[PDB]
């Protein structure tokens, strides 16, 4: 119930697995259905447990087990009795986990951590309010892992859900099993953000990219904060914030000014630092969360009623809703816009600030619109669908599934139509007549589109040159010396910008600002500003010439000694004296290395005059000269939102297609001995000889209701002990097991429940938060986050490791450690944790090899498409069972102006059934990565990469395999100028070719002319 | 095993004895839930023929039709003029899908000779005149749907939509 | 075009290869396949084809051999090395010719077994010379690869 | 009645940062709308009746007092008619037996109509077997240094076809239609050349529908935006709507204006019609009307060959 | 009308010709030619148009501003401009021929395609209208030539076969009648079919690697290698000058065009790429 939920999350001890069966016996031994009393002993200080109805039905419909290991041996843990707690994989059935003499204990080791909280939680002045449920939604996972202490499973029968997410679950459903008695209109709530690459795309200098991106995350963020209070927390279904740095600093901000204490935030600020940001730059430092981590695909679970103060209204509203949502959006965006113009008068005189508070008078009518629109969704629920007249109804399983597959429904349809927010504008009057407020040259032709934007009319024109000083003062913008400069150092000459754009390189000057619309009815419009004057917090931002120039950078670094000399007659190795932080942890680890970082490489050794200078101090001090190419890899999930509806796509991605789900009858040789087998290993101890019996059964010879109605086969064996149950009827053990087995088998897919979503979530979280690390491991600098894809900009030589290593790890499989995320050979493992992994949905990654001065709208979208259509276009032969069929995504595709190269990544469909799998993941990158090494190093003459073009046909030709394996093999030995090298091809890439129809890209068929194209582009890009 | 009635929409009294089952089983495909009618089924490249308004078989895809669907076989008089057949529930024209169903599905709808003497020079014909929407529902949406005035008491939100969703073509010979 | 001539030739040096039995036969195949290609483009198709039916030896028993060879695949064209290779290559020629429609089979087939139309296939072939310079180029640099690749250096 | 536009060479009609459903190899500073807005073929004819009559007028009246009603724009292979179909940033270009049947598609059952959707524009589209995406790069040559001429270096992409197609317009009175025929033209772009070829080619030109295709751009008052851009799903079922400029008139070589629309290729539902006869009634609906005259507002059945104006 | 005379011709590569691009899809070469639609060689007529102009205010510099009416003015786009060139179209190139079975021997011959002559016909009959001088018999030619489209055809009596560009045999299906020379080359112009004359096309451009050496040490600089792509000398491109009624275009052609016709197109002027002559297609035939 409100502010009563905790029990909702807090029905089960984590330890739940190790007090069934009496796994640990002493644990109710020395204490003031069994598993339950230490939970009601834990439930303390606040509440007993809500068992009369207010946590039955909702763990009942939170679960999705309940139906798959019947519904009395659910609730009946000494059935099957297991003792071993293994932990099994939510997506795969085959991953295991053991769990062993690491749980809390009794009375005595009990206390070691429930007073923990109340070190922290306790001290603040509070009547109870729901900042402890939100100082519990997140911090409960935390003082469990940092008490070394392993997640434990939740069913011994069906381990495929972690406590955590089991009670996560409970408490999400929570909200719609109490609405659903008074008003009985329980909402599931979708919100969704229109053309987001289309809008990121429309800015310059990175600066422009990476507030773009931070927009359309924080925009989105504060919709919830008018959410995760109003209503509280645990609302926000798909987009969790079990591992949310967005959650994290509103939090500790929210114990700002409302629950300010200070040792608690000692106590925890080092607490979340460790398990959800492991960012020595941590959210302070910078004051902002540094990586805008929204995907926009976000939905969301509701009761239906409202609280306008210790009073919450019963109504219904019905869809008096949404546009609730709506305009809270656009109140975030007038509130970004008013935060602007109170920057803007603070900053009354200076140049770029002597703009904005000029635009921002000259018109305010255009601003008022959002520069994003979003596109939302409501589904609809009623008590007649929860229950029959009082009690848990039939059918409850199918319906959340069915609401998701609703809303969804809802989304493809809105899809068909879109609606650039731009047209959202009026501006028929303004462009007819001479209405258009033009700074600097007012163009006699009507009005100019903007440079950045492209579409809408520039408010700003700076001249091209005349000489590039006097024309500022003329035409009414400089009038002096002191502005003129911020106005060429902000925004260079010869450039238009509509007010959007404007505003964007408005914020690309001044980040905090974003703080504004990144709290939510939390401070006031003007004390974040103030708090912002207060300070001079200077941030830099690498461009594309800065990230160009890591390599140059660190050896002018390591050269830092004997470089200087040569240097300081340009003012190179001079020291800023501020603290400049940028969100560039390459840079975060360096600056402090008597390097001025904080210069612009197009100026000094990128521009056309000076680096026939720096060539010279490069060739007589052994530096490369520097690289005008960065790369720009953006990843995407296969099925991401489809694995969210339990279809098969991201397990067979190109078998089971998309389209296949109409008549999937066509398909059913193979979902069956998908869905059988998940289900015959879902669920380890002794019920595997269970599911067993009925799996076929549904059509081998029994009809409906009819394994049911023979097989009395070991239930009836799991019964007739002491006390155990006091329900003869044992049809019910496989008259409705049999029925969900048949639904299952029947419409192909699992069923879905919030617990699957939650996990998934909290999945998809770890994935961002390791993928993270990995950019920042590597001297990389993120753009975006997302869970469905990551965009981040690294330099040409780290990309292919790093894709290598995205994604193994991705897939649950590391090498290393990631700060703290242990990465393990299926799960994430947080000191003595283990979270499930996302083993079986593939990945696809997309790479730009582009020089710096490229217009970056340009090579964005042309990273968006190249992933897009490529996504859906390329398939290649991949060995289903053995025997090889046609894939469809999960590649990798290289650009290097024009010059392409799809490189798969699994070439073996359902991606993981083995523990041996995870090795032969990105397996062909380790082939190029060798090869790169005995290119450079000096084993293997470079003329293999041209040699292959007389191979080419041969080996294309060649339908035998060994032959095949011959000519590439005397293909290398030619070039091979040791001569007795090992460097060999794995023996399976021999035939994989790749159809790319319907398309005028020009693509190689076959593998390994793909991976020398693919060395070809990686190499040409570091020259 | 479970059956369905296609029924015409005219804007012409040949709509008072066409049906002979209310409910047949439990449930209709046309269901109006608190928002209007939906599954209304449309067929394509058929007419009507207004005066005992039956589907004449034309080859125009232009010529589209409008009718709910109800459950029961037409009066048990019936079936030597009619179009008696079985769908798996994906190959109907339905408009404003709701729900889904079982992928199996018989229908029953009201057919007619061609009158192979004339030119089938066609024309559409609006729901209009409210007097006819008045006093069509009840004829249509009283003896099939007893839900109506206990849990509709937006009929004229029902209203609207039978001057905005239903239409169809006639021969006009 | 010539891009089937990729697998024509892949076919003619599978044949080739399971013919000749002694391993020595093999790399003087490598070793003519490397030699005689750049002498038909360098000194002309006709002088080099005289060269190779000299070194040839067109005795009865050898020409059955490559007879079978043309549709048998067991078929082992025996005698000795440097003298069975220069028979694979013309072989090799032949089986172009053949599967290109250049010359017909049958008269191939006929004429290489009654001594006075084995002249006549010559003669053939001197009319023929233009046009086989210009289709062959591919499918013997091909065998030139292949042997270079599945024939280990002697 | 029916006027041809074969263009002579491949031809550019600017496109301010508006497609991107294809892999580029390189950027170029500007695209090609695949079918010329129906402000560029307005102004193509009216290039060749211009007369010092013109005076003063915000470049359509004038415009609009040299020509009957242009009714819309599509492609016309050999026999074929092509014509554009577009889903959200995702164009294509599709003839008449795909259309017929399409209001299936878009109210049937979520998995089929995703087939339906995904094999509309990736494998019945006929687009790249016509158009062509070719890029110019231009440059400018200072006489004296000999080398380019700093800071002028544009790219355009243009528009190429692969086989001989002609771009089908209707108008009337055939007054016009003799002054007009085998006269080639700088139909719209940097001096590109089309051949106009005019036949008689009867067509309907009334039609009550469920569904209609937009051939060319429908143009919303921005009086309605507001009260429109919020249930959309009783206009259009399929397309894009987004602001586009007219164009740029000769006369006073100024841009020539900006509002919503739907592009030239989207299903809309009959319940346009009436919104936009019933929202604008006064001098906006005169505008409106001027609008119209040259081709703007125009629909197609999605059955047979037949067209409608909006406003008439 | 706005488009009163028109003016075909034909531009005879004196030298090799290279008309760049920026590397765009580079089937190995650095520096491409410009592309048709479908592969072939053409002149933008950006490039034609400019290049044309340039030469001609050199040339002509008295009547700079009649070139600046006619072809449009530099800075001053108060008016636009009264002439226009049509993209130059490929209309034949130079290919080696080995003839196997004909009487008068021959080295090289043209080669075209029946692509390019259907593009050209575009141009010839999108043109005949107002051309009060109807190219009737060069028109009627063209589309005899059409009718037997599917054939390797030639425009002669004596090749019967051959071998083109030393790797690709054709079988020459005569013309069934007699056809006055298109051009006053004697050498004879083969109509491949398409597919086959893309090869022969193809394989008729000059692609050549070029480098840059260290001035003093004899040996290559590193990243001073690149590829390039030439039109073959002889080449043939067709193209049509348009124009609208000025009374300034009347002394246009009647001095400056029938004058000129010799001019240096596309890039590499050092390297001699370039030199070019323009025959106007009204004085022969
Ligand atoms: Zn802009």
């Amino acid at each position: 119930f409100l502010d009563y939920k905790i029990i909702a999350l807090l029905h089960d001890p984590p330890n739940k697995a190790w007090v069934i069966t009496g796994r640990a016996r002493n644990l109710t031994q020395q204490l003031s259905r069994k598993h339950e009393k230490v939970a009601k002993y834990i439930i303390n200080q606040l509440f007993g447990k809500n068992y009369s109805e207010k946590v039955d039905n909702a763990d009942k419909l939170a679960s999705s087990i309940d139906r798959y290991l019947g519904s009395i041996v659910y609730k009946e843990r000494s059935l099957f009795e297991n003792r071993s707690i293994f932990l099994k994989n939510i997506l795969l059935s085959n991953i295991q986990r053991d769990i062993g003499n690491l749980f809390p204990k009794d009375k005595s080791k009990l206390d070691n951590l429930i007073l923990e909280y109340k070190k922290l939680l306790n001290v603040i002045n509070k009547t109870n309010l729901i900042l402890k449920y939100q100082l519990f939604y997140l911090i409960y996972e935390l003082v469990w892992i940092d008490s070394k202490y392993e997640n434990t499973p939740s069913d011994t029968r069906n381990p495929t859900h972690t406590i955590f997410d089991h009670l996560y679950a409970t408490a999400a459903m929570m909200n719609w099993i109490l609405s659903l008695e008074k008003e009985a209109k329980g909402y599931l709530l979708g919100i969704d953000t229109i053309g987001v690459a289309d809008f990121i795309s429309k800015g310059r200098k990175t600066r422009d990219l990476w507030i773009s991106s931070y927009l359309v995350s924080a925009l989105l963020w504060y919709v919830i904060t008018w959410f995760i209070e109003e209503y509280g927390p645990d609302v926000i279904l798909f987009p969790s914030l079990r591992f949310n740095q967005f959650y994290a600093f509103y939090l500790l901000e929210k114990l700002r000014k409302e629950g300010v204490s200070e040792d608690v935030i000692d106590e925890i600020k080092e607490l979340i630092t460790k398990y959800i940001f492991n960012g020595d730059d941590l959210f302070e430092n910078l004051k902002i969360p540094p990586y805008p981590i929204i995907p926009g695909r976000i939905t969301l679970i509701l009761p239906g009623l409202i609280r306008e103060g210790e009073e919450y209204k019963k109504v219904q509203d019905d869809n008096c809703f949404i546009s609730k949502v709506k305009e809270r959006y656009n109140e975030g965006w007038r509130k970004l816009i008013e935060g602007l113009r109170c920057y803007s008068e603070r900053k009354r005189e200076d140049g770029f600030w002597n703009l904005v508070c000029r635009v921002l008078k000259l018109t305010e009518d255009l601003l008022q619109t959002t520069p994003l629109n979003i596109r939302v969704k409501q589904v609809s629920v009623t008590e007649d669908e929860i229950f029959n007249n009082n009690k848990l109804r039939s059918d409850s399983w199918k319906i959340y599934d069915n609401k998701y597959r609703q809303l969804v429904s809802e989304f493809k349809k809105s899809k068909l139509v879109k609606v650039t927010p731009e047209s959202r504008l009026k501006l028929f009057e303004l462009t007819k007549f001479d209405k258009l407020p033009q700074i600097g040259e007012k163009s006699k032709r009507g009005y100019e589109f903007c440079t950045s934007c492209g579409v809408l009319p520039a408010v700003v024109i700076m001249p091209k040159e005349d000489e590039l000083e006097k024309k500022l003062i003329d035409l009414g913008i400089a009038r002096d010396e002191k502005d003129v400069r911020s106005i060429k150092n902000m925004i260079s000459p010869g450039e238009r910008l509509c007010p959007w754009c404007l505003v964007k390189r408005a914020l690309g000057a001044e980040p905090r600002l974003m703080r504004i619309l990144l709290l939510g009815d939390l401070y006031s419009v003007e004390k974040i500003v103030n708090e912002i004057v207060s300070r001079d917090v200077k941030i830099e931002i690498p461009s594309t010439s800065d990230i160009a120039s890591i390599k140059t950078f660190e050896e002018m670094i390591e050269k830092k000694n004997e470089i200087c000399e040569d240097l300081k007659e340009e003012e190179v190795c001079e020291k800023p004296s501020e603290s400049v932080l940028s969100m560039w942890q390459w840079f975060n680890k360096n600056y402090y290395n008597g390097i001025n970082l904080t210069i612009d490489p197009e100026e000094y050794w990128f521009s056309e005059k000076r680096r026939r200078y720096y060539f010279s101090v490069f060739r007589r001090h052994r530096i490369t000269f520097p690289s005008p190419y960065y790369a720009l890899v953006r990843a995407d999930s296969d099925y991401l939102g489809d694995l969210l509806e339990g279809k098969l796509t991201p397990y067979l991605a190109g078998i089971i297609d998309s389209g296949d789900y109409a008549n999937i009858s066509e398909k059913k040789e193979e979902v069956n001995k998908l869905l059988e087998e998940y289900l015959v290993n879902a669920g380890s101890g002794s019920i595997v000889d269970y599911v067993k019996t009925v799996l076929k059964c549904i059509r081998e010879n029994l009809n409906k209701c009819s394994c049911a109605e023979k097989i009395y086969s070991n239930e009836v064996a799991k019964v007739m002990f002491r006390v155990n149950v006091e329900k003869a009827n044992v049809e019910e053990e496989v008259k409705n097991s049999l029925e969900y087995f048949e639904t299952i088998l029947n419409e192909g897919r699992i069923i879905v429940t919030p617990a699957w979503h939650v996990s998934i979530s909290s999945a998809l979280n770890r994935g961002l938060l390791v993928e993270l690390e990995l950019v920042n491991k590597h001297k990389g600098f993120v753009i975006y986050a997302g869970g469905d894809d990551l965009l981040a900009m690294l330099p040409v030589d780290e990309v292919l490791d790093f894709i290598k290593e995205s994604r193994r790890a991705f897939a649950g499989f590391g090498t290393e450690k990631l700060g703290n995320m242990c990465l393990e050979n299926g799960f994430v493992r947080i000191n003595n944790a283990y979270y499930p992994s996302l083993p079986i949905v593939g990945r696809s990654y997309s790479v730009i090899i582009a020089h710096y001065a490229d217009p970056l709208f340009f090579v964005i979208n042309d990273s968006y498409n190249l992933l897009e259509e490529g996504k859906e276009i390329i398939r290649y032969r991949v060995m289903y069972n053995g025997e090889y069929k046609d894939a469809k995504k999960d590649v990798a595709i290289f650009r290097y102006q024009g010059l392409t190269s799809v490189i798969p990544l699994s070439l073996k469909r359902p991606i993981v059934s083995s523990v041996s799998d995870f090795n032969e993941i990105a397996s062909i990158i380790d082939v190029i990565l060798e090869l790169k090494k005995r290119i450079d190093e000096g084993r293997i003459s470079v003329s293999l990469l041209y040699d292959y073009e007389k191979y080419k046909h041969l080996i294309v030709a060649s339908d035998e395999k060994y032959l095949t394996e011959f000519l590439v093999k005397d293909w290398i030995k030619r070039n091979s100028l040791r001569k007795h090298v090992e460097f060999t091809i794995d023996e399976k890439l021999y035939g994989v070719r790749l159809t790319i129809e319907n398309y005028p890209i020009k693509i190689p068929n076959d593998l390994i002319s793909n991976i020398v194209y693919t060395l070809r582009i990686i190499y040409g890009g570091e020259k | 095993s479970t059956q369905r009635e296609y029924v015409f929409i005219p804007i012409t009294n040949s709509i008072t004895i066409d049906v002979k089952i209310t409910i047949g089983g439990s449930d209709h495909i046309t269901n109006i839930d608190e928002r209007g009618i939906h599954n209304v089924l449309v067929i394509t490249g058929y007419a009507v023929d207004e005066k005992n308004g039956r589907l004449v078989p034309t080859l125009d895809p232009c010529d589209y039709v409008k009718g709910i669907l109800v459950a029961g076989t037409p009066q048990q008089a019936q079936s030597n003029d009619f179009l008696t057949l079985k769908l798996p529930a994906n190959k109907l024209y339905l408009i404003r899908k709701k729900g889904n169903i079982s992928d199996d599905l018989k229908i029953y709808i009201p057919y007619s000779s061609p009158d192979a003497r004339n030119s089938m020079k066609t024309k559409p014909v609006s729901i209009s005149d409210d007097t006819i929407v008045n006093n069509i529902i009840k004829e249509v949406f009283d003896k099939i749907y007893n839900i109506t005035q206990k849990e509709k008491v937006k009929i004229e939100k029902v209203k609207e939509d039978i001057k905005e969703l239903f239409s169809y073509y006639a021969l006009e010979q | 075009l010539y891009e089937e001539d990729y697998k024509l030739a892949l076919e003619a040096f599978k044949k080739v290869f399971n013919a000749l039995t002694h391993y020595g036969a093999k790399q003087a195949f490598r070793s003519r396949a490397r030699d005689l290609v750049e002498e038909i483009y360098n000194s002309g198709f006709i002088p080099t084809f005289f060269y190779i039916i000299s070194k040839a030896e067109l005795n009865s028993d050898s020409l059955d051999s490559l007879i079978s060879l043309f549709s048998s695949d067991n078929a082992i064209l025996r005698g000795s090395d440097e003298n069975v290779s220069y028979s694979a290559y013309l072989f090799i020629i032949l089986y172009y010719l053949i599967k290109r429609g250049i010359i017909e089979q049958k008269f191939l087939i006929q004429a290489l077994r009654c001594e006075k139309t084995r002249l006549d296939l010559i003669d053939k072939l001197y009319n023929l010379a233009p046009i086989i310079s210009a289709k062959i180029r591919t499918y013997l640099l091909a065998i030139k690869r292949l042997s270079e690749a599945l024939i280990e250096a002697r | 009645k029916r006027v041809l536009i074969k263009p002579l060479e491949p031809l550019m009609f600017r496109s301010q940062g508006e497609f991107e459903p294809l892999i580029t190899g390189s950027h170029t500073a500007a695209q090609s709308l695949i079918i010329p807005r129906p402000s560029t073929i307005a102004g193509m004819l009216g290039y060749i009746l211009f007369n010092k009559s013109s005076g003063t007028g915000d470049w359509l009246s004038d415009l609009t007092n040299l020509l009957a009603t242009i009714y819309g724009t599509f492609i016309e292979t050999n026999g074929e008619y092509l014509f554009p179909l577009r889903m959200g940033n995702h164009l294509a270009l599709v003839d008449q037996q795909h259309l017929i049947n399409l209001p299936t598609l878009l109210e049937k059952e979520y998995e089929r109509r995703e087939k339906g959707i995904y094999e509309l524009f990736y494998d019945k589209n006929k687009l790249f077997q016509i158009i062509n995406h070719q890029d110019r790069i231009g440059i400018s040559i200072d006489k004296s240094t000999r080398t380019v001429k700093e800071h002028y270096l544009y790219s355009a992409r243009y528009l190429a076809f692969k086989k001989e197609v002609n771009y089908v317009i209707f108008i009337d009175n055939d007054a016009i239609s003799d002054k007009i025929n085998g006269k080639i033209v700088n139909f719209g772009g940097e001096n590109r050349i089309a051949k106009l070829e005019v036949d008689d080619y009867k067509v309907d030109t009334s039609i009550e529908e469920e569904y209609y295709l937009a051939l060319s751009p429908i143009l919303i008052p921005d009086e309605a935006l507001d009260n429109f851009l919020d249930n959309i799903s009783d206009y259009v079922a399929m397309g894009k709507v987004d602001k586009i400029s007219l164009g740029f008139d000769i006369a006073n070589t100024k841009r020539k204006e900006m509002l919503t629309a739907i592009l030239e290729g989207s299903i809309v539902k009959r319940s346009i019609i009436d919104f936009i006869k019933n929202e604008i009634k006064n001098d906006l609906r005169y505008r409106f009307s001027k609008y119209e005259k040259i081709g703007y507002n125009t629909l197609m059945s999605l059955c047979k060959l037949a067209l409608r104006k909006i406003l008439s | 009308p706005y488009y009163a005379f028109a003016e075909p011709f034909f531009i005879h590569a004196i030298t090799h010709l290279h008309v760049g691009s920026g590397s765009s899809v580079e089937e190995e070469i650095a520096l491409p030619f410009q592309r048709d639609e479908l592969g072939y060689p053409t002149i933008y007529a950006s490039s034609l148009k400019g290049a044309i102009k340039s030469f001609l205010l050199k040339e002509f510099p008295d009547k700079r501003d009649v070139i600046y009416k006619v072809l449009g003015e530099d800075e001053n786009p108060e008016e636009a401009s009264l002439g226009t060139f049509l993209d130059a179209i490929l209309f034949a190139i130079p290919s080696r021929i080995i003839e196997i079975d004909s009487a008068k021997p021959y080295v090289w011959v043209y080669v075209t395609t029946y692509e390019l002559l259907k593009k050209v016909k575009l141009y010839l009959d999108s043109i005949s209208q107002l051309s009060n001088a109807s190219f009737s018999n060069l028109k009627n030619k063209i589309d005899t030539i059409l009718a037997k489209e599917g054939k390797n055809i030639t425009l002669d009596s004596d090749l019967k076969s051959a071998i083109l560009n030393e790797d690709f045999y054709v079988e020459l299906e005569a013309l069934n009648n007699k056809i006055p020379s298109i051009i006053n080359a004697g050498v004879p112009l083969l109509v491949l079919e398409d597919s086959i004359g893309r090869e022969v096309i193809n394989r008729s451009l000059i692609r050549v690697r070029r480098i840059r050496i260290d001035r003093d040490k004899k040996v290559v600089e590193t990243g001073g290698l690149w590829s390039e792509e030439y039109v073959p000398m002889k080449t043939i491109f067709f193209s049509v000058l348009l124009g609208k009624e000025s009374k300034e275009s009347a002394i246009f052609a009647s001095c400056i065009l029938r004058n000129l016709r010799y001019v240096i197109l596309g890039g590499k002027e050092t390297i001699g790429k370039g030199i070019v002559e323009l025959r106007w297609v009204k004085d022969v035939i």
